[PDB]
RNA sequence: AAUAAACA
């Protein structure tokens, strides 16, 4: 323009938030805060704005004290490099940011580098820990034979110029919440070959405690020694117990218990938990023990699909998770002492892991897959397209761009009186979520959605409509909050001709937009 | 029934890594990819915060990146970046300026049901290559057809030469460069057209082979220049050594060769796996005792090779040269560890990259000590939440007593993040928390500053 | 006699366990995202551990050239067994003879678990559905019977006047076809056993069925030159096309899962592939069968590669795009293989010969030597 | 320990309704079957169930003091004209037949019993 | 009880 002008521009930036319900400002610049610079945006739903030399914007919500007023850098002689600011009901909060997380990531988060595969993790509720299932790396040395009389472990005797196969040797962990070092004198280490194949909290029934459950730390686990030996495995419940602590070590209070060790007929795949009974996968089997004094007496079995890698369970519902074949859902009566098969999945399915989509009375069995997907079946018996209650029917759609094996639900934030947020983390390090809607705000977005998918100029010419399709007809019935997210990203001019040519005002999809991001502020 | 979906947290872990220049030609950018997300790192030195990896431009895709190839285009101020996604669609796009964004320059879909040949369950990826001159760009598409796209509008139209009809019957291919030096795209292409197994070795000895296809653009035709047709059995990525010595190196699992066309094969053997599995003449590497068959490699200028194996250790391969530009030896020396990488970048000399995706990726820094035998130091590295296997939801146990009676739930997770040597918990929590150390009730006050006087 | 009544010593099992190699693949696919990030299985013994099934690797589909020999598994009473199923379970294995016995063999361990005395006639056909809920059966006298999971006799019905040697089954429990030595294919309807329509029109006996697993398509073939492969259309009864393939005898004909390929075991030493939305055109053609090629079961998590059995008892694989076959044995499987059935994780073979015996047949361990007698006979 | 946090407790889903009155079990098809996988019907315990002999799920009877030795394997052909129980209970199994007529027994987990 | 032990 050669007159002298600003050689630059601005960029609008992708948000999650609303500010919504002398001159006060809402934007308060912090410099040398924990090491950080930035702003601290207040409001109804304050937020901090975090750059490091990283360059990456950093948007971290501040959900607890409520809304927040005003807000001010405080560095003092007592008071470390911290913060300090008004709750809204007048109460001035000199504080701190804890020390031991890292603010830079997307969420803030701290490593605890194990150096060691970690399989599972369980928080044990009582006494506040967590059980790692680890495994590092042993050279291997011995070849299991069974030639009819008992195991012969063939040396392995090779060259000087020969390196060896791999050998897990599994050993299950306890990381204090404290300090994240692990507990010392607390690792219960297996056997030579034998490999965990699942570490969940599991709450028995027991007669001590004023409730009925007790919450235990139960693993099951088994022996790899190769194709031709019989592969055994052994149920590990566990239990940590608080005892007096080490004089100079205080995190020593707390070590395992282990009620139950005895090894099982057949390897143990998968374990869950319902009303205190213990719900255990041995072969094609899935056992059903109960937790007495000392050992488990068996009450119900069914003999099951190929390979049971996952089953959790509500409410004497046991959702299983085969590795090819299928899900299946089973339920267990107390009176008569009977499990029993009430609808599976018939077509071939390569689960991850199952999850439970929970609506205000539909119950959604959210399965994730090897091909990047994510579907929620429904037990529908008065559906005539399944048999009468004897075949799982999928009834929403979709494709997440990365594998996921995690799952677990919360209550969100009448409207959301008893839906539940099924949260995923993906197998490429994202953290995802389902959140149920109802039929009339789901097609005011359907028809955004579609008039999103076409009218914007997409990144790298793609589709999202087509990409979020089922990759196997695709039944979808759930929208991508990655796109809906674009029309709070449009200038109010764009806004407002996108909601008339569906035929509505923009102050009702961001009274539906928004609803969105307000429950699903969790962690 | 119906949901929505949010993404609460972006993928950290790159899959994907490449050294160009995204912004402009000034400055070389690394440009690298995880699953559906860009992410463009410049290169601080002078940080508070010493190197440092600054990012400058992030963007996401409706769509997995499968891979990722980079070319300056004819008259192009900047580098163009060659996307392939999910059933073999292409993107070629570029940075803008003026909108930060991106921009397409093209788009091809070449999900076609009769470029299957039947095969419904696609399981080989679409593949991107470069050649480095800059005359052409290869896609292999379902792998058993070579998407040739010409270059100098900037583009020329594409082509599918079919790879089953070709000469020598090539049918499982396992990797495929553009070589150096030449006059056309020549474009090594690895294969097994007998196919075995390691563990089925005693009828199907060794059956990898090699087909140099020297593209002819404007003709199009392809005349398949170069073959050998007994390399060891389990042969994994190949990879074209660059202009001064020329040639291809070809990692197998328990060996390493040197092939070129006017020269006889040399390769060596790193362990004695390769006795009675191999017949291919295979001399002995002294004081080596390792294996490639997940190891990612990146070259130094001429005649040194960066091999991270897994397990995440680096070695510095020497191709030690005759005075006819002819590899005589291999040298190899045990450099330092470090990540379980998925990919591996030449940044400016001197840095290198370790991209992956179970492991905190990061940059190292490479000198030389005081033949050449390098010694690393990391600078700075990328966090990176891994393939999360199991997470579970914790309460944390430092919530001030200011917090305490508050009605909701407040709880983080705990993330078994990375694998094996970088294998780790990760603690995510996604608001912030603070520790009240001193509350007031000054009631009346609205606003407040704060100064500071000696 | 045999009545489990007489007491026998303590033995070790020979065990082809897929738990330690599912466990295997459980643990890798958390850190593998593809097949071009699996760790390789070096060939010797001591990488007995990093067998993942034939899901852990979907490239390279020579993992389920199954050449490794484990157990013959014989009556006591020497019938020579025509069809193979396993449960889809994968829990144990059904198998036909010609005293209409059902031995149903073990899985992951071989023993014998319960004999059967269900045909009045010799065992001719056997299949089950797509959930394991019915297994249908059929025999050289006519009758077909319903089969439970813990084998329940149901009812049973004259399907043919004359020798079935085929059934199988639309993508739900409604509709099955069996074809028949009268020359004509029935379809049927599941639930009231009532005849639907007879496909007539074909020449001569008929001894195998297909049906598509979705769009609805019965292929057949013959012994009558004329009319060696029909498709047909179910819902009409109308000859849909004619495919003239064979000089002689169709035995076996197979489609993919995929629903795109026709796969047609011969007794002109031939099985042949076939795009069944192009007729006109062939595809490839296998050839290596010394005699005739009489069996043919595809791979279940390898589209690509089936194996081929012969009336020589030679046993080969496949794989579509490779011309000559993969694995081999040859005066080896002694006998006529009638029926070919891999486990459902696609990582042991079955076998049945003419001969009174019935193989089993796993994957190659790593590093063997093929010195066995049905590889290398040195 | 999911019961925390997301409690489904108080809940009364379809699905628990779906399976109390058993919402539309088409009464099964052939006879002769075995009514295997299938748990009970709390319509004949209380009351008079409604249907006889074609009705999905199991219909128990008294006197049953020894548990089935084929339905352990999975084969039962009887179904609920069994003479012999289908629980799990490790107490009320057969004698085995080789401890008590042909002295001691052979293998090492044997799960029958063994008196003397 | 209807093949729990069907062994080389
Ligand atoms: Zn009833
Ligand atoms: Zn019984
Ligand atoms: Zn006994």
């Amino acid at each position: 323009l050669g007159q002298g002008n600003l050689k630059v521009r601005f960029k609008k930036v992708p948000h999650n938030i609303n500010f919504r319900e002398g001159r006060v400002a809402r934007f308060r610049y912090f410099e040398d805060i924990y090491g950080y610079s930035g702003v601290f945006i207040c409001g109804p739903s304050p937020h901090w704005l975090l750059v490091t030399g990283r360059g990456a914007l950093r948007l971290h919500p501040m959900a607890i004290d409520g809304p927040v007023d005003s807000f001010a850098p405080f560095h003092n002689v007592n008071c470390p490099r911290g913060f300090l600011y008004f709750n809204r009901q007048g109460e001035l909060r000199i504080s701190v940011l804890p020390a031991y997380l890292s603010y830079d990531a997307p969420w803030p988060v701290r490593k605890i580098p194990l150096r060691c595969t970690a399989h599972y993790v369980a928080y044990h509720v009582e006494s506040k820990v967590y059980a790692v299932a680890t495994s590092t790396n042993t050279p291997c040395a011995r070849i299991p034979r069974m030639t009819g009389e008992e195991k012969e472990f063939e040396t392995i005797e090779r060259d000087e110029r020969y390196i060896h196969p791999q050998q897990e040797a599994f050993s299950i962990q306890l990381i204090s919440p404290v300090s994240w070092e692990a507990i010392p004198n607390a690792r219960i280490e297996l056997q030579e070959w034998e490999h965990v194949t699942c570490m969940k909290t599991v709450s028995l029934r027991s007669e001590e405690t004023v409730s009925g459950l007790k919450g235990y730390v139960a693993a099951g686990t088994c022996l790899m020694q190769g194709e031709e030996v019989t592969c055994r495995g052994r149920i590990l419940i566990m239990d940590v117990i608080e005892v007096v602590p080490e004089p100079g070590q205080p995190l020593t209070k707390n070590k395992f218990k282990v009620l139950y060790e005895k090894e099982q007929k057949g390897p143990v795949t998968a374990l869950c938990h319902c009303n205190g009974h213990l719900v255990s996968a041995i072969g094609q089997k899935i056992f059903l023990w109960s937790l007495r004094a000392s050992e488990l007496t068996g009450m119900a079995f069914i003999d099951t699909q190929l390979y049971i890698h996952q089953m959790i369970s509500v409410k004497n519902f046991i959702l299983a998770a085969d590795v090819m074949k299928s899900i299946s859902l089973l339920r267990y009566q107390e009176e008569s002492k009977t499990l029993s098969l009430v609808s599976r999945d018939a077509k071939p399915l390569e689960v991850y892991s199952v999850d439970f989509m929970v609506d205000n009375a539909q119950l959604g069995f959210l399965v994730s897959d090897r091909d990047r997907n994510l579907m929620v079946y429904m037990y529908l018996p008065e559906a005539k397209e399944s048999f009468g209650g004897m075949r799982l029917l999928r009834r929403a759609d979709f494709h997440v761009g990365a594998h996921v094996n995690t799952f677990w639900r919360t209550p969100c934030r009448v409207v959301w009186e008893n839906k539940h947020i099924t949260w995923f983390a993906t197998l490429d390090g994202g953290i995802g979520l389902l959140l149920p809607m109802q039929e009339k705000t789901y097609r005011r977005l359907l028809m955004l959605q579609n008039a999103l998918t076409t009218m914007l100029p997409h990144h790298a010419g793609l589709n999202p409509r087509a990409f979020r399709m089922l990759h196997v007809n695709a039944v979808r019935n759930v929208l991508d909050g990655e796109l809906l997210n674009r029309y709070l990203y449009l200038s109010t001019m764009e806004r407002s001709e996108l909601a008339k040519k569906i035929g509505t005002t923009p102050d009702i999809i961001l009274d539906d937009l928004l609803e969105t991001d307000r429950v699903t502020a969790h962690f | 029934m119906y949901a929505v979906y949010k993404q609460a947290h972006p993928p950290t872990g790159l899959e994907f890594s490449m050294y160009c220049n995204f912004f402009n030609n000034s400055e070389r950018n690394l440009v690298v990819a995880g699953t559906s997300q860009l992410y463009v790192y410049r290169l601080n030195r002078d940080a508070e915060a010493r190197e440092k990896l600054e990012l400058a431009a992030s963007f996401s895709f409706f769509g997995n990146v499968m891979s990722m190839a980079s070319v300056q285009l004819a008259g192009a101020k900047r580098d163009a970046l060659l996307l392939s996604f999910k059933d073999a669609k292409l993107s070629v796009v570029e940075y803008d300026p003026g909108t930060h964004d991106l921009k397409t320059l093209s788009l091809h879909y070449f999900e076609e049901p009769e470029l299957r040949d039947g095969f419904v369950q696609n399981v080989h990826t679409p593949r991107v290559r470069v050649d480095p001159d800059g005359r052409c760009a290869a896609m292999l598409v379902y792998g058993t057809r070579l998407v040739v796209l010409p270059f100098r509008s900037s583009f020329l139209p594409s082509y599918i030469i079919d790879v089953r009809a070709l000469d020598e019957k090539l049918l499982n291919i396992i990797d495929l460069q553009f070589l150096h030096g030449y006059y056309e795209p020549t474009l090594l292409i690895l294969f097994e057209p007998n196919q075995t197994w390691p563990g089925r070795v005693a009828v199907r000895q060794d059956t990898c082979s090699i087909v140099a296809i020297s593209l002819n653009i404007t003709q199009k035709v392809h005349p398949v220049i170069w073959s050998l047709t007994s390399l060891p059995f389990d042969c994994t990525q190949a990879l074209a050594v660059p202009k001064p010595i020329g040639g291809v190196v070809v990692f197998a699992v328990n060996s390493l060769l040197y092939l070129n066309q006017s020269v006889p094969p040399y390769g060596v053997a790193l362990n004695s796996l390769t006795t009675g599995t191999t017949a291919f003449p295979l001399r002995t590497q002294e004081g080596v005792r390792i294996t490639l068959d997940c190891a990612q490699a990146t070259f130094i200028s001429y005649d040194k090779m960066v091999i991270s194996l897994k397990g995440g250790e680096i070695y510095v391969l020497t191709l030690i040269t005759d005075g006819m530009r002819s590899v005589r030896a291999f040298h190899f020396d045990k450099a330092a560890a470090s990540v379980l990488t998925t990919s591996m970048v030449t940044m400016e000399p001197g840095y290198l990259f370790l991209g992956s995706r179970l492991g905190n990726s990061l940059l190292l820094k490479y000198t030389e000590k005081l033949l050449a035998t390098y010694s690393f130091e990391v600078c700075d590295s990328i966090l990176n939440i891994g393939p999360c296997a199991n997470a579970a939801v914790g309460e944390p146990a430092f919530l001030s007593e200011e917090f305490q009676n508050s009605p909701e739930p407040d709880l983080e997770i705990v993330v078994c993040s990375g694998h094996g040597k970088n294998g780790a918990l990760s603690v995510l929590q996604k608001s912030i928390r603070p520790q009240v150390v001193t509350t007031f009730e000054l009631p009346g006050c609205y606003d407040m500053w704060t100064v500071i006087a000696p | 006699t045999f009545d489990g009544k007489r007491m026998r010593k303590a033995v070790n099992r020979k065990t082809i366990d897929y738990n330690p190699s599912v466990i295997k693949y459980l643990e890798n696919r958390i850190w593998q995202r593809d097949q071009r990030d699996m760790r390789a299985i070096q060939p010797d013994a001591g990488y007995y551990n990093d067998l993942v099934p034939p899901i852990g690797m979907l490239n390279n589909p020579m993992n389920a050239v199954t050449t490794k020999f484990v157990r013959t598994s014989t009556n006591k009473v020497k019938c020579p067994v025509f069809v193979v199923r396993w449960t889809p379970e994968g829990r144990r294995l059904v198998t036909g003879a010609s005293s209409g016995e059902f031995t149903l063999w073990n899985g992951l361990t071989f023993n014998f678990e319960t004999i059967l005395q269900a045909h009045d006639s010799p065992v001719r056909a056997m299949t089950w559905s797509h959930n394991d809920m019915w297994m249908l059966t059929a025999d050289h006298g006519g009758y077909v019977k319903y089969w439970q999971s813990n084998m329940n006799n149901v009812k049973m019905f004259q399907a043919h006047k004359e020798a079935i040697r085929e059934a199988s089954f639309s993508p739900t429990d409604n509709k099955f076809a069996t074809c028949s030595d009268d020359g004509t294919v029935r379809i049927w309807d599941f639930l009231r056993c009532h005849e639907e329509r007879i496909l007539r029109g074909h020449g001569a006996d008929v001894k195998c069925v297909d049906w598509h697993p979705t769009k609805g398509l019965v292929v057949s073939g013959s012994k009558d030159s004329q009319q060696p492969i029909k498709f047909w259309d179910p819902k009409t009864g109308q000859s849909l096309a004619t495919l003239h393939a064979h000089k002689n005898t169709v035995m076996e004909v197979k489609l993919n899962l995929n629903g795109n390929w026709l796969l047609t075991a011969s007794r002109d030493h031939l099985c042949k592939l076939f795009d069944i939305r192009n007729l006109k055109e062939e595809l490839q053609v296998f050839r290596g069968h010394k005699k005739e090629a009489t069996a043919v079961a595809w791979h279940p998590v390898h589209e690509g590669l089936f194996a081929s059995g012969g009336s020589d008892g030679s046993l080969l694989f496949w794989h579509v795009g490779v011309e000559k076959e993969v694995g081999g044995m040859e005066m080896a499987h002694e006998g006529m293989i009638w029926s070919l059935a891999w486990h459902p994780l696609g990582h042991i073979l079955c076998s049945g010969s003419n001969d009174h015996t019935s193989k089993f047949w796993t994957r190659n361990r790593p590093g063997d030597k093929m010195r066995d007698r049905y590889n290398l006979n040195l | 320990m999911q019961e925390i946090i997301a409690s489904v407790d108080h809940i009364k889903f379809d699905l628990e309704i779906a399976v109390e009155q058993q919402l539309g079990a088409q009464p099964l098809p052939f006879p002769g079957m075995d009514k295997s996988g299938a748990a009970v019907c709390e319509f004949f315990l209380k009351a008079a169930c409604g249907k006889g002999g074609m009705c999905p799920f199991r219909h128990i009877s008294g006197e049953k003091t020894v548990v089935c030795k084929h339905w352990l394997r999975g084969l039962c052909k009887k179904g609920d004209q069994c003479e012999f129980l289908h629980e799990y209970d490790m107490t009320k199994m057969p004698e085995c037949y080789f401890y008590s007529k042909f002295g001691e027994c052979s293998n090492k987990e044997c799960p029958f019993l063994h008196i003397d």
